[PDB]
């Protein structure tokens, strides 16, 4: 229509929106303004209406808000800014309904921003991005945040509302809100972080530092949520992480006092878990933690695996190692929540420091033998089972299993056959646990040793029944002579043959003849240095005990007294120096329970010394044993080296047993490949030992090496 | 390849053991990668050969065949797995000794290599065969293996087999009465492995079963069975435990040797539960069991009883006093001995009780000192015993005893010193007994006072010399520590001493030199010996002979190591600054260069140690310094001092300070290099407290002494110049403050003042081309120097001050206010009337000099203020005008700071003005008492406590304007000091809840009649009230009333947006703090947030309001997640419907 | 007599048809080397030729049984496969 009608419409619409924004629009109608918009938009004159919208909004902002916020910059600055935001939004809602009714067609045709977005942008450009309000708002926000971090209370809800306001003002997301504001904000944050951490490292301890820095971390997160907005996480977390924990990583765990080593010494358990909880969050914190763990463990091992000076008891030494292992397992369980890295590093350290001694399998075997026979300490089966499991766990992180099982077999030879020194049920449990702890090139020989016991007592009862049916003579009254095989049973010495009880001689001859008629082909014999017997003494009739070399000297005393070394060496066909160990068990180094006394009281052995018997009978019963046998657990030097060389030739022969097959089956060598495979086959048994295999793979070329020999080079050798 | 499989089959058949072994190894390797060529047909023969290899011959082939079965099971199909499972089952169920155990080992690898749907039908068949295998028929070995693999299947497969669980129940329950004693234990393990597997009905069933079964049946293994099943149940068996408790105490009543087992039940049942009445019952039973020694197999009973005592104490910390008093002295002290083990774990129980009397009416210290006497008699009596474990345990008890009580056995030192001498001698028993004895001696020596020690130390020396001479190095190190403590005990270099020590110094010095000059022992003993000899020299060097130079050169020689460096540096710090001065000229001459070299090791501890050693040498000795080594160290510092380490920087600065008053040439060397470096350092914004004071001293001393062309004139131009050329602030904020304080310290160093003050005057008044940075610097330094050096006349103070005050930059105005505030203190009679007159004169200077007056009161003296303070408070009361609320705030701060000094007389007038003042007056007084709150304890606590309590209880129900003010004050008080509110909390609740709810009188439904705006005018108080509720649960929770709190966080959930979010956070925290106290109203709180997560918005709105509502909904969903974070105790209200819109919220929130 | 022996807990060792007089392969002896070694000297190196014991308890010289292991490994005195269990008497 005419320009007068449209200009009057625009004038009254401007008056109406001014009344809307002036908080005095009670006396106003909405239908009339919606009609104004319809008749203004049907005429295709939206450009002038949008320009007038922009002009009136910006002139309002500059006149009212820019004056009000600047006038009260020091009194309720955030409060008047919040009020201006609320008033602007509550005018913008109705401005939005009207100019959005027109902005439908406007944005479907002119591809411009909507009225609400236009108001947001113009407010950002005119107030929040103002040349003076920016700096004052930044300064007051930073000062209030810093004074809140100091410990004082500020209006955290005001900061919440301001952050939400900047969120809605961004209109895209994290654009304006970040950029400039975030930079000095995070700069002030990192400055504060360093100033607090440098203060906090200068106390003395780390036990209180780690608690206090965890409290600081928690309070940062509390402010992040309540005081600030919803996000503000990733940059704040990253900067506080890098500025506290990454900076303190090198020095907070190596302090002389309240350091990681010290808190591992006394046994602090909350501190270790809390330090894990903090340093598992920082990059490469677990790495330095496990490095310090390994350093401490290696230091402790070198303190314990020291070879200069050997006086440690076997059971005690291994029990200490077991305690350390279980304590570190419990530490990892509570503090490190069973972390893989710490388990791997402790396993590696154990493998590294348990093979530094050739005694470790010896001592572990001694400990298992001591705890296996019969233990009054921890009699119930639960503690025995836990100790057994820890012993097997220690056996896991240990190489060179050959000497371990050789000593285990020797322990079976010693304990198994003494009189009744087994529990009759737990040896199968040990065999089963060993079956699932190493490889299986054995175990069937230990169960084969159990087959020998079974046939032994079946033959015992069958021979007793046969003797009852026959009744040859009175020699075999109470005879228990175990049928023993040479193979499974470990080798004893060169059977130092000794005098055999004259009456029981008939019993042993009868038993041997019974077995030479049982299956006939069995070259039998007696192991003189093994076994035991009971001698009846005679005021009460008590029964003594003898261990495989006592009975001969005892009968030599019983038949005739006033004997000496010449008497026991002359008419008895008696063995070598082992006799002196056999004899000293009765007189030399004896407590006040002596069954044999001599007039020449001296430590050394004489020739013409008279032997007598003293009462010394504290045990007024019919069952007294001598405990000189299996007394020392030191495993002295000569037996050490002979068993070491026995193990050496056993290793060397098993190497051949594998080497022959690893030629006979697979294709031949490329001069450097077969040793890797032969070590792969035998890694579970012992160390690779890359020198002996090299030295003897040319040891069988002379005898039984066929096909293309490995060192063919020029021609198949 | 298929050909490879053919070849290995052929070898196995031929029966060649080498070929069989290598074929099996090749089979394992090829199956491990990806089962190369294993078709249905080829699979039918490989499993046949694998089973045959399992059954036939040499054990080497057998284990490799078991290994192949592993990869096979994993890389084979459903039929073949089932087949091999059935075959292993039949092998173990039939005869043939070997087949049984090898098949049992194989079946373990089956359930180990197969975890799921594939293994479900697989394990079903295994369970089916095992159920028939565990029949009641006597097949002892067969059931042994069967229960083994049975508990195995439960242990590794627990997430499945839920259907077969009743079937294994019906065949496992009647297996607990078999005569053979091992299968009963295996069945207990089976039921434990069965109860781990989360099947509820089952456990209730078997519990009712054993309940009905308690009918006089002769069986103890079933008692230990229920013991172990309770052990494995963990934290769900509280009610069933309450059920069995009468049964177990009744079964323990009858005299039997298995009191050990029933006490195992009792202690386990109690150790894994946190009750409120079960401990008495358990304690009663084991006190009986510990008294149970009559005359054997009765030791295990007492062992169990002592373990139970340990558990009891370590767990019920809140019940300590009465139980401690009534059981521990009598029982533990009287039975502080038996044979080997019950004695030992009785000591272990007392060790846990010692750690419970450690917070580190009748306080723990009182009952501890009550325990002490009988304890010392008992441990001495134990010392009479010969066993090594006994003495070691007594040593540990003694160590812990003095760790929980400083004085502990002060009167008993004469009693237990002979025991220590005895344990430090022959008859072997060294092991760890020597280590324990030496550690106990060290603790006893260090913790108490030498006053009771010198006699029994003079009676103590020879044995510790013997332990030092002991070949073992651990005992040597412990003895070295003991000698160090003893020498600290014979000397007292701090408190007066009279005890003569010459022969003991002789002997101790002899053993220390013998141990020290080894160079062949471990690092620990080396460090201990070095520290001990350093202490030897430091304490007892005045009676020492001619061995001092030899030992000192030995210290030099041993210093040059990689491990001994830190200990030697510490000993060098200790040897210096000693009452008994030690000639250290050769050391200085050869160590200052080596310490300078030590500086460049990037080792923080080493840096600090060598810095302190150099400082202390230059401090006391200050005699053998020449140019060479001082030049070396002064060249060494500049790399050391840096922004990355302010504490090391502080130590280096302090070394510079002391050296400044020692070497004249060093001052010039420092001038050059250190002045360059510290000029670089000053501009850093982290200069504070420690380092600030240090640098201030550095400049003070450097300027007051002679320096290379460096003083006032020179340095002042080299301080202002940088910032003047900087012009546009290139720093951030703190460089100006640091430079101003440095200039102030420099000015007060030499009082030839008047040039510099006039120059700063010109700079502040020369408006032409003077940067705001220049202005800031000038004003700040001016105020800082006026602080101490009364600027007094010096041209025009007033003019310059007001000129800088009227600045267009707010920072310049703040600097001017701070400068005036600092000026007034020092010349108060002249400058303070100025402040009053101008505050009462101008209305803008009113506010600005009110800030300056706050500064004035904060940084003034404490003696020359009283009449001035009275005038200040008179003006402050008169100047309560409401032009701006900021003026009200600053005047309130000034009133509070005035109250801090002489509160006694001024406070009652403040309360009276509260009572009789106007609304703005009440706001002023309550804000003043708000900021009267400190952050740390002050001697104002009682009066301020009572009076701020009166303030808050009187000013929490006034007008809405004054209401929110008192609310924010109470918020501040609650956050800062919980210890001044106390009873006020109960009186605050009603007043706070009055405004906590919505007020339907202030909405006014106005300013838009037709258009319906709801302006609240009460949201300010509501936000403040809910902020107080946040700080309430944050500081004081134990005595806070919960029910009303939860009702009105519900009403807050019915409130507006900001209160909605605040209540969401409140709910999250409160549900976390007190879970059970939130479960009562979890459903009640669920109603509001459910209505919140259903409210929709019309399409008429704009997408920004949509993001707002999405934020609200996400906060509500986080609140729901927090309410679900309670340990699953409700599973009730509506259970989170899945819809197209809401379901996105938890997806994006997880 | 003053003292009389009542009980014994001895042990009896037994061996299969090893024939201490003559080897089962070389027919020389259970000890004192084999046909492939003859004398004691001439590069014996502490005489690295011991007796081998198996699970069949049959004992031969290590050289004898190792040289026999070329073709047959069936323990000719029996039908067992001749495991290796021991080295030396
Ligand atoms: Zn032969
Ligand atoms: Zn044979
Ligand atoms: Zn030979």
């Amino acid at each position: 229509m005419d320009e007068k009608y449209v200009n009057s419409i625009w004038d009254l619409l401007k008056n109406a929106i001014q009344e809307i924004q002036r908080k005095n629009n009670s006396g106003l109608s909405f239908e009339e303004l919606y009609r104004n918009a319809y008749t203004m938009v049907l005429h295709k004159h939206g450009e002038k209406l949008y320009t007038g919208l922009r002009e009136v909004v910006t002139e309002h902002l500059i006149n009212k808000v820019r004056e009000d916020v600047l006038n009260s910059l020091n009194n309720n600055f955030l409060q008047t800014l919040n009020q201006a935001w609320n008033d602007h939004q509550t005018a913008m809602v109705m401005i939005r309904d009207i100019l959005m009714y027109m902005d439908r067609v406007y944005v479907q045709q002119n591809n411009v921003e909507n009225v609400y977005n236009l108001g947001l942008i113009i407010f950002r450009d005119q107030v929040v991005r103002y040349g003076c309000i920016r700096d004052h708002l930044r300064q007051t926000l930073l000062d209030m945040i810093a004074r809140e971090r100091k410990g004082e209370v500020v209006d955290r809800g005001a900061i919440r509302n301001a952050c939400q306001m900047l969120m809605i003002l961004g209109l895209e997301g994290r654009s304006v809100y970040e950029e400039d504001f975030e930079a000095p904000f995070l700069e002030m944050s990192a400055e504060f972080f360093q100033m607090e951490s440098q203060k906090f490292l200068a106390e003395n301890s780390a036990s209180v530092y780690i608690k206090k820095v965890e409290a600081r971390i928690n309070e940062e997160i509390e402010r992040v949520m309540h005081c600030l907005d919803k996000s503000t996480e990733e940059p704040i977390v990253k900067v506080v992480e890098r500025e506290l924990i990454s900076k303190h990583m090198k020095t907070i765990v190596e302090m002389e006092n309240s350091g990681l080593v010290h808190m591992l010494k006394n046994g602090k358990t909350e501190d270790l878990g809390c330090m894990y909880k903090l340093f598992s969050r920082v990059p490469n914190g677990l790495k330095t933690m496990c490095e310090c763990m390994s350093s401490y463990l290696r230091e402790q091992g070198k303190a314990l695996v020291s070879e200069e000076g050997e006086g440690k008891n076997p059971v005690d030494y291994i029990q200490g190692l077991l305690d350390l292992k279980s304590r570190f397992d419990r530490f990892l369980l509570e503090s490190f929540n069973n972390d893989r890295l710490f388990k791997q590093t402790i396993a590696g350290d154990f493998e590294y420091f348990l093979n530094l001694n050739s005694r470790s399998p010896e001592y572990l075997s001694l400990f298992i033998d001591d705890k296996l026979k019969k233990g009054v300490k921890g009699l119930t089966e639960q503690e025995v089972e836990t100790i057994l499991d820890k012993a097997m766990v220690l056996f896991r992180f240990m190489q060179e299993k050959d000497v371990f099982e050789r000593y285990y077999k020797q322990h079976l030879a010693r304990r198994l056959l003494t009189n009744k020194s087994v529990s009759d049920d737990s040896e199968k449990n040990m065999i089963s646990k060993l079956k699932t702890e190493c490889g299986c090139q054995f175990t069937s020989k230990l169960e084969g040793m159990f087959r020998d016991m079974s046939i032994s007592n079946t033959t015992m009862d069958e021979f007793r029944q046969h003797l009852q049916a026959t009744g040859v003579s009175l020699g075999g009254v109470d005879l228990t002579v175990r049928v023993l095989t040479t193979g499974y049973w470990p080798t004893q010495s060169a059977t130092p043959k000794c005098n055999i009880p004259p009456a029981p001689r008939h019993a042993f001859e009868i038993f041997r003849r019974f077995y030479l008629a049982k299956h006939s082909g069995r070259q039998l014999t007696l192991q003189h240095h093994m076994g035991s017997a009971d001698l009846n003494a005679t005021t009460r009739k008590h029964i003594l005990q003898v261990s495989t070399f006592q009975m001969t000297i005892l009968m030599l005393f019983n038949n005739r007294e006033k004997y000496t070394f010449e008497e026991i060496q002359q008419e008895t066909d008696i063995p070598e120096r082992e006799l002196v160990r056999a004899l000293q068990s009765l007189a030399c180094g004896k407590p006040t329970q002596r069954v044999l006394t001599k007039e020449p009281k001296s430590k050394e052995i004489e020739n013409g010394h008279i032997f007598t018997v003293n009462d010394q009978f504290t045990s007024k019963l019919h069952r007294v044993k001598i405990q000189t046998v299996a007394a020392k657990q030191g495993e002295s030097d000569p037996e050490r080296k002979e068993t070491r060389q026995k193990v050496d030739d056993d290793r060397k022969h098993e190497i051949e047993a594998a080497i022959v097959r690893i030629m006979k089956s697979r294709k031949k060598m490329q001069h450097n490949v077969l040793v890797a495979e032969v070590t792969q086959q035998l890694k579970a048994r012992f160390l690779p030992s890359p020198v002996v295999i090299k030295k003897r793979i040319e040891g069988l070329i002379e005898r039984e090496y066929l096909a293309r020999t490995p060192e063919d080079r020029k021609v198949y050798t | 390849a298929s050909y490879h499989i053919s070849n290995l089959l052929e070898k196995m058949t031929s029966s060649d053991k080498d070929f069989r072994f290598m074929a099996t190894n090749d089979l394992m390797t090829e199956l491990q990668k990806d089962s190369i060529k294993l078709d249905d047909d080829s699979e039918r023969k490989v499993v046949k050969m694998i089973l045959k290899l399992l059954e036939d011959k040499n054990g080497e082939v057998q284990n490799l065949a078991v290994k192949c079965l592993g990869p096979l099971v994993s890389k084979v199909k459903e039929y073949q797995v089932e087949t091999i499972v059935d075959t292993l089952c039949t092998n173990m169920l039939s005869d043939k000794e070997q087949l049984r155990d090898i098949s049992s080992i194989g079946l373990k690898t089956v359930i180990g290599e197969l975890p799921s749907a594939l293994a479900a039908n697989v394990c079903k068949k295994i369970t089916g065969r095992l159920t028939s295998a565990i029949a009641k028929q006597e097949d002892v070995s067969v059931q042994l293996e069967a229960l083994d693999i049975m508990a195995d299947m439960l242990s590794r497969q627990g997430g499945l087999l839920v259907n077969f669980h009743p079937s294994i129940l019906t065949c496992l329950l009647p297996q607990l009465t078999s005569p053979r004693l091992a299968v009963r234990k295996r069945t207990i393990i089976a039921l434990g492995h069965l109860v781990m597997s989360c099947f509820v009905d089952l456990i209730e069933h078997l519990l009712s079963e054993l309940s009905k079964n308690d009918s006089m049946s002769t069986t103890r293994t079933y008692i230990q069975c229920i013991a172990a099943i309770s052990r494995q149940a963990g934290h769900r068996i509280g009610e069933y435990l309450e059920k069995i408790i009468p049964l177990v105490v009744k079964f323990c009543n009858v005299d039997d040797d298995e009191l050990r087992e029933y006490c195992i039940q009792a202690f386990e049942s109690f150790v894994r539960r946190c009750p409120k009445e079960v401990y008495p019952h358990v304690s009663t039973i084991i006190n009986i069991c510990l008294k149970y020694l009559t005359y054997d197999m009765s030791w295990k009973v007492r062992r169990a009883a002592a373990k139970c005592l340990d558990a009891v104490v370590s767990t019920r910390h809140e019940m300590l006093p009465e139980f401690y008093k009534t059981v521990s002295p009598a029982l533990i002290s009287r039975f502080k001995e038996r044979e080997e083990n019950v004695k030992a774990d009785v000591f272990h129980a007392y060790l846990s009780l010692l750690k419970q009397t450690r917070p580190v009416g009748e306080t723990p210290l009182t009952m501890l000192q009550s325990q002490v006497p009988n304890i010392v008699k008992a441990l001495h009596k134990q010392m009479k015993e010969k066993s090594v474990k006994t003495r070691q345990c007594c040593f540990n008890m003694l160590t812990e005893l003095v760790n929980v009580l400083p004085g502990a056995l002060t009167q008993h030192i004469p009693v237990l010193v002979p025991g220590i001498i005895f344990s430090l001698n022959d008859k072997s028993s060294s092991s760890n007994l020597k280590i324990d004895a030496l550690s106990c001696l060290y603790v006893i020596l260090c913790n108490h006072s030498p006053q009771v020690f010198h006699p029994h130390v003079q009676a103590l020396v020879p044995p510790v010399v013997a332990c030092v001479g002991d070949p073992f190095y651990k005992i040597t190190s412990e003895a070295l520590l003991v000698t160090q403590q003893l020498v600290k005990v014979i000397r007292p270099l701090d408190q007066p001493s009279s005890f003569d020590a010459t022969p003991y110094i002789k002997d101790l010095f002899t053993c220390t030199i013998k141990r020290l000059k080894a160079a062949d022992i471990d690092q620990e003993v080396k460090e201990r010996a070095i520290s001990c000899m350093g202490q030897i020299i430091c304490n007892l060097g005045d009676n020492l002979g001619s061995d001092l130079p030899n030992t000192l050169q030995i210290f030099l020689e041993r210093l040059k190591n990689e491990i001994t460096r830190l200990t030697t540096v510490k000993a060098l710090t200790l040897i210096a600054g000693s009452p008994l001065k030690i000639d250290l000229r050769p050391v200085l001459g050869e160590g200052v260069p080596i310490l300078a070299s030590f500086l460049r090791k990037n080792q923080r501890a080493l840096k600090l140690g060598t810095l302190s050693a150099l400082d202390i040498l230059i401090k006391n000795y200050s005699d053998s310094l020449t140019a060479a080594m001082i030049d070396a160290v002064l060249d060494e510092l500049p790399p050391l001092i840096s922004e990355s380490d302010m504490h090391v920087s502080q130590m280096a600065i302090s070394f510079l300070t002391t050296l400044a008053k020692v070497y004249p040439s060093s001052l010039s060397k420092i001038s050059g290099s250190i002045l360059n470096e510290l000029i670089g350092l000053v501009r850093s914004p982290l200069l504070q407290g420690g380092a600030l004071s240090a640098m201030l001293d550095f400049f003070q001393a450097l300027v007051v002494t002679g320096t290379n062309n460096l003083g006032y004139m020179d340095l002042l131009r080299m301080l202002t110049g940088p910032v003047y050329s900087q012009s546009t602030a290139l720093t951030h904020k703190q460089s100006y403050y640091s430079i101003a304080k440095c200039v102030a310290a420099l000015t007060r160093a030499c009082p030839k003042e008047g040039p510099a003050v006039v120059g700063q005057f010109i700079q502040d008044v020369k408006n032409s081309r003077s940067t705001d940075s220049i202005r800031l610097l000038a004003l700040l330094s001016l105020g800082e120097v006026g602080h101490h050096i009364d600027l007094s006349g010096q041209l025009e103070l007033k003019s310059v001050i007001l000129e800088a005050f009227s600045s267009p930059s707010e920072e310049v105005k703040s600097a001017a206010s701070y400068a005036l505030g600092s000026i007034s203190v020092g010349n108060l009679p002249e400058y303070l009337p100025f402040v009053l007159q101008e505050i009462t004169s101008q209305p803008k200077r009113q506010y600005l000099l009110l800030h300056s007056l706050k500064e004035i009161i904060s940084s003034a003296s404490v003696v020359g203020l009283k009449p001035y303070v009275e005038n200040i408070w008179a003006l402050l009361l008169k100047h309560c005008e409401c032009a701006e609320e900021g003026t009200r705030n600053v005047v309130a701060e000034c009133l509070g700071k005035l109250t801090l000094i002489d509160p006694e007389t001024l406070l009652p007038r403040l309360k009276g003005y509260l009572i009789s003042g106007s609304s703005y007056a009440r706001s002023s007084v309550v804000t003043a008492v708000k900021f009267t709150i400190s952050d740390h304890p002050q001697p104002i606590d009682p009066l301020l406590k009572n009076c701020i309590g009166d303030f808050l209880k009187t000013l929490e129900d006034p007008d809405l304007n004054v209401r929110r003010v008192a609310l924010v004050t109470f918020n501040s008080a609650a956050h800062n000091k919980p210890s001044l509110i106390r009873d006020l909390l109960d009186t605050v609740l009603p007043h706070l809840y009055n405004e906590t709810k919505v007020r339907k009188e202030l909405i006014r439904e106005v300013e838009m009649g037709p258009f319906k705006h709801t302006v609240d005018d009460g949201l300010d108080i509501r936000k403040a009230a809910f902020e107080c509720m946040y700080t309430l649960l944050d500081s004081c929770l134990d005595r806070l009333d919960i029910f009303e709190f939860l009702n009105h966080v519900e009403d807050g959930l019915k409130d507006h947006y900001d209160i909605k979010m605040l209540t969401f956070l409140m709910l999250v925290r409160l549900s976390t703090l007190c879970p059970s106290a939130v479960l009562q109203r979890l459903d009640r709180l669920v109603e509001p947030l459910r209505a919140t997560c259903t409210t929709k918005v019309k399409a008429n709105s704009v997408k920004q309001e949509f993001e707002k509502q999405d934020e609200l909904k996400r906060s509500a969903m986080r609140a729901v997640a927090a309410l679900l974070t309670i340990p699953e105790a409700e599973k009730s209200p509506l259970m989170s419907e899945f819809q197209s819109q809401i379901s996105s919220n938890p997806e994006l929130a997880a | 007599k003053r003292f009389e022996v009542k009980k014994w807990n001895a042990v009896a060792l037994w061996a299969w048809d090893i024939v201490v007089d003559n080897c089962a392969i070389c027919r020389n002896h259970i000890m004192d080397l084999c046909i492939e070694c003859q004398a004691n000297q001439a590069s014996a190196t502490s005489e690295e030729c011991t007796v081998a014991w198996g699970v069949c308890n049959h004992a031969f010289h290590f050289h004898c049984i190792s040289r026999w292991l070329k073709t047959r490994q069936v323990c000719p005195l029996d039908n067992r496969e001749w495991e290796f269990q021991k080295y030396g008497h």
